[PDB]
């Protein structure tokens, strides 16, 4: 007989990445208008300019 | 034209606010070592004809 149905493209919830990823602010649907997060050189194991 | 610019200048004093800060926390850490071999410190001293 004639097919109706044979399946199709299936929408997916979730975009999963397998990378790792820095921190950020939204930018999708929502744009967050604040100022990005700032990358700090904090801890240091040797002094550099003290 | 002036109203967009009066506009344009608080909207940029609204946007100078933070969000977050991200560092990393690696103070204290060392890398380790492997020591393959037990360091004994044992010598056999025997006389010729044995006794």
């Amino acid at each position: 007989g004639e097919i109706i149905y044979d399946g199709g493209l299936s929408s997916k919830l979730a975009d999963v990445v397998d990378k790792t990823t820095e921190p950020h602010n939204a930018d999708g649907a929502v744009k967050d208008g604040r100022i990005a997060p700032v990358k700090l050189d904090l801890e240091k194991q040797k002094l550099d300019k003290l | 034209e002036d109203m967009a610019k009066i506009y344009g200048a608080v909207a940029a004093v609204s946007k100078n606010v933070n969000s977050s800060v991200t560092y990393e926390v690696k103070r204290g850490t060392h890398e380790l070592i492997k020591v393959p071999t037990i360091p004994h410190n044992l010598v056999l001293i025997q006389s010729d004809n044995g006794k």
